[PDB]
């Protein structure tokens, strides 16, 4: 049980492939954080746990809350997420083996698009992460 | 006679005793587990999750949540009451005595339950829907909400509140029981909770006179504000209050539901209401962006106004824009429930165990502390246990301060998801 290689939540990002995402396999026990990087320029971003119904769709209902909102370029913000039943989230939050879960944004990335409900880098530069517990390839 | 033994258990109270008040750096709590009083599950699928106890007057109430696949208290299909008694076996420590176990009748249909300990009797305060959302789209009146109690002797009588009858202070739409544990003063139940209200009626002075980053494009003022709504429906703000229930013989029933002061008001999140130290104790989980212990003694009941703690040193883990030790406002949501107890007065200190983390639940650790500094600590286990929730009751056992503690714990991956309990004393000598 290790720590996974970070993933910066951006347009730089090579990790989000194109038409695909990022797909990763993490096991119970597992460590992996999502960061909002800090900054000339600056994305604005809302990140959403959803099923793969919304994540396919790249849509996000209206109930959903973010784990991520990033909105503060001055700032650093971090989710660390361990892979384990058990996280401080309202929703609860729960890792379970052999289930899926996926992360996307539906957002410009422009201040004015951050509360974007339906398309944004979710549709266009694919930024939507897969990922598959206690699961491999 | 030779039946006849004093009582073992007395309300920690009255002259301070003589125990470690200061810093330690390797202290004795003489910790214990509990293992024989929560019941055990042969289908390793089962999870049992959300512990409550609260003990009073040397008596106990336990209630936890089962549910298939799922720790979630809403899919939970059966939901566990248990009586009993604190009791002396010789063992030089106290002793959970497990008197009563029954399942609540309405268990398919609970939304949330809050136990207290009365007179020697366990209660647990019910709210009843055929609506799991209830608390987003609906009222209460489309709801139930039951008063069950029973005892060692007696089998379980569970009746309904009248809350037709109930007088608010304000103009809700809907209350749930939310908590680790309510409290019994007089003829009077008062039991912690989470209301409903359509319309901002409040006001943030100590949120506004923050001065540091918030969102751009957003007022300050507008920030606290929003931030007491709920994240399901924008419509509706939470706002924590208390039930106060008078009764005779549990017949001709008075009720008042009254909101917490709009001193420094956070989101609405799982309180407690405890006797200690001759005084009333109110803790709020912190689930919004102030991520510092929420607590205080009750100066006045109407409004009920507990009077905060200003801490700077316990907080709780969450993920993403609060983490722990956040003080910004901010429009957020997490956390976990770790409540406390208080230990002396004079010196102005309490346990609670607490999750050493910024982030992740997990790594409780017994935390004794004033509001500047912590004293002393210990983990408690030597590998990494998941947690999520805790609470603490103390309490003298033969003139000294002794404590219980249930763990929400998730020992085994994934499986066999079971509660800890836990009993430790309070260090003579530092
Ligand atoms: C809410 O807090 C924010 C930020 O936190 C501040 O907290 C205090 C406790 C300090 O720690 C402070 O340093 C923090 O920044 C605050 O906004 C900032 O306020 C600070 C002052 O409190 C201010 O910093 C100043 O910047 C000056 C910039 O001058 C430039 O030009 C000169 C040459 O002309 C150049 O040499 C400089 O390098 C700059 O390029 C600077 O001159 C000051 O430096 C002196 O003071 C420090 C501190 O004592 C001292 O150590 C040095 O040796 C210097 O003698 C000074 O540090 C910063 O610019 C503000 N940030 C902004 C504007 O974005 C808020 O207060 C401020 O609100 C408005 C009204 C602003 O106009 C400030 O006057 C005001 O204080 C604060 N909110 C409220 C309501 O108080
Ligand atoms: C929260 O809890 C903390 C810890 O219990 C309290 O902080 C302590 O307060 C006491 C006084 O009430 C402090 O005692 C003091 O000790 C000094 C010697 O220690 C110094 O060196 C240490 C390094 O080990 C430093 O960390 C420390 O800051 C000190 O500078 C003495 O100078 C004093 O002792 C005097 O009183 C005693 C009786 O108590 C006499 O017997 C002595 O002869 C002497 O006259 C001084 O009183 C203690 O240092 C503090 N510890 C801290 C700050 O970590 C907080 O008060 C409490 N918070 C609140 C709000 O109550
Ligand atoms: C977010 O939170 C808001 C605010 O509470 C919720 O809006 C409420 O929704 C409930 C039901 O979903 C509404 O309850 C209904 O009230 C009717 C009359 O009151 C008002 O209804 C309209 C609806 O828009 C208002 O605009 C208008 O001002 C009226 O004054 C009742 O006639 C309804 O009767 C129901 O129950 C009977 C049984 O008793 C059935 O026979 C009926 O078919 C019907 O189901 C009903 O009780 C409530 O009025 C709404 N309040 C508002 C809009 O302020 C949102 O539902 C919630 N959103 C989410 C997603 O959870
Ligand atoms: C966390 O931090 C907060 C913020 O400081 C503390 O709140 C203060 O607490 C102190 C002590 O309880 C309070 O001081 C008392 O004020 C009384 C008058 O209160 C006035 O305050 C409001 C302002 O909001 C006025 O508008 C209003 O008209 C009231 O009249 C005094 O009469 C008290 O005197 C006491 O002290 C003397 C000592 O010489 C005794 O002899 C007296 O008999 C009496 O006991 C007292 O000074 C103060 O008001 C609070 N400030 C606030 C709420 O903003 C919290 O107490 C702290 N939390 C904890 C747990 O300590
Ligand atoms: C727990 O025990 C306490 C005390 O042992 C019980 O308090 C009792 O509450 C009853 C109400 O049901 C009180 O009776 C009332 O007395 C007033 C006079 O002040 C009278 O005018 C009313 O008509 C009413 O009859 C009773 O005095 C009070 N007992 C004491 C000693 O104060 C409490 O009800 C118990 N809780 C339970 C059993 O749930
Ligand atoms: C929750 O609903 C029940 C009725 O529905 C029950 O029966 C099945 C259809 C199934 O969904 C089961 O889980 C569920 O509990 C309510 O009982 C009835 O309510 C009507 C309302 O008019 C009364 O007319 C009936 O007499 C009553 N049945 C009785 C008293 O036996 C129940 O009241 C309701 N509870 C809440 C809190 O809304
Ligand atoms: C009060 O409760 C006792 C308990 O047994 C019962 O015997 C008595 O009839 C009750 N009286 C009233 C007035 O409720």
């Amino acid at each position: 049980s290790i720590v996974l290689e970070p993933i910066y939540w951006q347009s730089s990002n090579s990790k989000f492939l194109p038409g695909q995402g990022l797909v990763l396999y993490p096991q119970i026990g597992d460590k992996l954080d999502i960061i909002c990087p800090k900054v000339g320029q600056y994305e604005y971003y809302k990140v959403y746990m959803v099923d793969k119904d919304q994540a396919d769709r790249c849509t996000i209902k209206k109930e959903n809350t973010p784990l991520l909102n990033c909105a503060k370029p001055d700032q650093d913000i971090k989710f660390t997420i361990k892979f384990q039943e058990f996280s401080p989230n309202l929703w609860g939050l729960e890792f379970q083996k052999n289930k899926d879960y996926y992360i996307i944004s539906t957002s410009n990335g422009s201040l004015e698009g951050l509360d974007n409900q339906e398309g944004g880098v979710c549709q266009t530069r694919a930024m939507k992460i897969l990922m598959k517990v206690g699961q491999d390839a | 006679s030779a039946m006849y033994s004093t009582n073992a258990y007395a309300e920690l109270a009255g002259p301070p005793k003589i125990f470690c008040k200061s810093v330690s750096k390797d202290p004795d709590f003489r910790l214990k587990q509990i293992d024989y009083v929560i019941p055990v599950q042969q289908d390793r699928s089962i999870c049992m999750n959300n512990p409550l106890l609260d003990i009073s007057d040397g008596f106990f109430t336990y209630i936890h949540y089962e549910g298939i696949n799922s720790c979630k208290k809403s899919d939970s299909f059966k939901v566990l009451l248990s009586h009993g008694e604190i009791v002396d076996r010789g063992d030089y420590r106290p002793s959970l005595y497990l008197l009563s176990s029954h399942y609540h009748p309405y268990s398919m249909q609970v939304i949330n339950c809050v136990p207290v300990t009365c007179n020697q009797s366990s209660f647990v305060f019910c709210h009843i829907s055929n609506n799991t959302k209830t608390l987003d789209n609906s009222d209460y009146s489309s709801d139930e909400y039951y008063i069950t109690y029973f005892n060692g002797i007696d089998r379980p009588k569970t009746k309904k509140i009248p809350i037709n009858n109930m007088t608010a202070d304000n103009r809700y739409i809907h209350f749930t029981f939310s908590g680790g544990g309510g409290v019994c003063l007089g003829e009077e139940f008062i039991i912690p909770v989470t209301t409903v209200i359509n319309t901002d009626v409040f006001t943030h002075d100590y949120c506004e006179s923050f001065n540091c980053s918030v969102q751009t494009g957003k007022s300050l003022k507008e920030i606290c504000s929003e931030s007491l709504r709920s994240p399901t429906n924008s419509s509706r703000y939470n706002l924590n209050g208390i039930m106060i229930i008078s009764q005779n013989n549990m017949t001709d029933f008075k009720i008042q539901l009254n909101g917490i002061t709009y001193n420094k008001l956070s989101f609405g999140s799982p309180g407690r209401l405890s006797k200690t130290l001759g005084q009333v104790l109110y803790y709020q989980s912190s689930m919004s962006w102030d991520t510092y212990l929420k607590a205080g003694f009750v100066e006045k009941w109407k409004p009920f106004t507990p009077n905060w703690m200003n801490n700077t040193v316990i907080s709780r883990p969450n993920q993403g824009n609060c983490p722990r030790y956040h003080k910004c406002p901010e429009i957020c949501y997490g956390g976990t429930y770790n409540d406390i107890a208080p230990l002396d007065l004079g010196k102005d200190m309490y346990v609670s165990v607490i999750l050493d983390s910024d982030q992740l639940a997990e790594n409780p650790e017994i935390t004794v502390f004033n509001s500047t500094t912590i004293l002393y600590k210990e983990r408690v286990s030597k590998d990494e246990l998941n947690t999520r929730s805790t609470t603490t009751s103390c309490f003298l056992f033969l003139d000294e301060p002794w404590c219980i503690s249930v763990l929400e714990t998730n020992r085994f991956n994934g499986k066999s998801i079971r509660p800890e309990i836990y009993s430790y004393k309070i260090p003579k000598y530092c």
